């Protein structure tokens, strides 16, 4: 559950992030299978290469529903049903590698955003992200 | 933990530029904001009531240095964490109680300090050394209980 | 995030606690401190041996807030925003305890009512049980 | 795993009216329909599209009684859990790589099978002692994690 305060930071950080978003999405995506392997599983037909296009155009997919879930903060249920259904009903993944991808998503805002990556600002994301995490691993409908 | 010769080296190499006193206290720090509940270990730490209180605070930073120095430890003796540790485990879990998915998170937000502190070249491979290091702390750490 | 079912399935078996209320909630409690020793130290001024009033007593409490939470089902940062003050800013309850409170309670309902402790109504009350779990942990105020 | 003399003959004596047929698919099919992802590991069952389909699955009902007779074999080597289930920890662990987490939740479904079958006779102290065996049980299976 987000506080006011928490919804400010996840809004101002992510509107940092801004035009980036996309390509931290995707380094995110390549940290988590370089890091923890067995998440790659659940990728069987994607060229997993440093760099592919695969990756690149998968991470922009995911940062556009992150972004949909910040500008939907207050009813992410509602804006992320599509989504869970994918991930909770369909491809039943484990929510243990949803820790693992906010997990990546965090490193990699942390290596890109030396200026804006405050405590506070690292405590809300991480929130926010289990909070989408929960939505997506949630079989609701 | 595994770590190939030139993960072993990526690794020695980054820890080379690791400040020793910063670093541990901004990972405890870290982790007493983001995940709020371990302040309960922490009461006579003093004052943890804001984010800036925990990042400033004196206690947090000393501690800090001495939780660093252990993973200084555990990175001298990769091939022996557990022994390393050992005396560590005895006291965060027969002593403290500490759940174990905390050391976990400990070394999540350890490896953001670094990625925070060394930017671009704290690459995904870099990245994937440490979580095989931080993931045989944690496991060390929690051996008491296995 | 819980589904119509789900809601559904939860009114219909928490509904049949009723008046069972105190005991049950004592009798999660007793399950927890005996199987968990850990979560005592939460309660060090309390009486926590084998029939304690004082386990009685806290133990309808913790009970009839269930019976609210499950009211509220669609309202329970709102709702239980006293008891999160409680667990989360002044107790700092770490999370995992809640897990096994949580199980406690599970074990209580399938002693106590089989015929209503179903598959499906388990899975149900398990995801309520952990969404009332993430209100207490988290501070949203 | 410790068991007082007094827990290990309570425990011996319920696990004897145990049904060996039933119950592990019972706990088996818990897993599945409580914790869905679990599903993922078990597709080649067939259907297991809902909570019937699952409970009365053949496949899952079969295979439920090979895991119920490993946690006899625990039960019978309290001493030894890691041994015992040493083969079991490769398959899954080094093979299967099943979250060890997911390993604490059968053993709880499994607890809650015993108090659904049991009703009162599931008593605090029962449950105190069979929390301490699935434990030992589930560890023993992260055992390669270790
Ligand atoms: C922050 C959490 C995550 C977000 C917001 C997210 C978002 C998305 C989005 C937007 C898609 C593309 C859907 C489309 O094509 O319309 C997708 C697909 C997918 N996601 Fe995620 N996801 C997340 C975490 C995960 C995790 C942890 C895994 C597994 C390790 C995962 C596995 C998949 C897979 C396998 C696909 C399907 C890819 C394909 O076959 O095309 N996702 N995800
Ligand atoms: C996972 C990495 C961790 C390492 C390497 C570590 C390391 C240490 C070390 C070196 C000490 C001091 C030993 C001494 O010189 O006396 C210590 C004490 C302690 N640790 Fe940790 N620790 C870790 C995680 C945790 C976590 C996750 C918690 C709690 C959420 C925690 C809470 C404590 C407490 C309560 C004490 C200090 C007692 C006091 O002075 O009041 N530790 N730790
Ligand atoms: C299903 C989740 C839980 C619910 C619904 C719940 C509910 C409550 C309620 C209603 C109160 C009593 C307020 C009053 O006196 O009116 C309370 C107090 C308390 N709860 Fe919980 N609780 C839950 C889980 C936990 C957990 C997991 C722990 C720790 C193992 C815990 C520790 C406490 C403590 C220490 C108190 C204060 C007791 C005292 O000193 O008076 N609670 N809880
Ligand atoms: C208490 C923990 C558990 C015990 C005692 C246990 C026991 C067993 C046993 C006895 C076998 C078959 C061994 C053989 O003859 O080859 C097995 C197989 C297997 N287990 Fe487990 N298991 C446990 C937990 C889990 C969990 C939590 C999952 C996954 C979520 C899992 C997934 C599997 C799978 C996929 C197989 C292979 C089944 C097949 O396709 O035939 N197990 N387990």
């Amino acid at each position: 559950v987000l506080s006011p305060a928490d919804k400010t930071n996840v809004k101002a950080a992510w509107g940092k992030v801004g035009a980036h978003a996309g390509e931290y999405g995707a380094e995110a995506l390549e940290r988590m299978f370089l890091s923890f392997p067995t998440t790659k599983t659940y990728f069987p037909h994607f060229d997993l290469s440093h760099g592919s296009a695969q990756v690149k155009g998968h991470g922009k997919k995911v940062a556009d529903a992150l972004t949909n879930a910040v500008a939907h903060v207050d009813d992410m249920p509602n804006a992320l049903s599509a989504l869970s259904d994918l991930h909770a009903h369909k491809l039943r993944v484990d929510p243990v590698n949803f820790k693992l991808l906010s997990h990546c998503l965090l490193v990699t805002l942390a290596a890109h955003l030396p200026a804006e990556f405050t405590p506070a600002v690292h405590a809300s994301l991480d929130k926010f992200l289990a909070s989408v995490s929960t939505v997506l691993t949630s079989k609701y409908r | 933990v595994h770590l190939t010769p030139e993960e072993k080296s990526a690794v020695t190499a980054l820890w080379g530029k690791v400040n020793v006193d910063e670093v541990g206290g901004e990972a405890l720090g870290r982790l007493l904001v983001v995940y709020p509940w371990t302040q309960r270990f922490f009461e006579s730490f003093g004052d943890l009531s804001t984010p800036d209180a925990v990042m400033g605070n004196p206690k947090v930073k000393a501690h800090g240095k001495k939780v660093l120095g252990a993973f200084s430890d555990g990175l001298a003796h990769l091939d022996n964490l557990k022994g390393t540790f050992a005396t560590l485990s005895e006291l965060h879990c027969d002593k403290l109680h500490v759940d174990p998915e905390n050391f976990r998170l400990l070394g999540n937000v350890l490896v953001c300090v670094l990625a925070h502190h060394f930017g671009k070249e704290f690459t995904p491979p870099v990245q994937a050394a440490y979580q095989k290091v931080v993931a045989g702390v944690a496991n060390a750490l929690a051996h008491k209980y296995h």
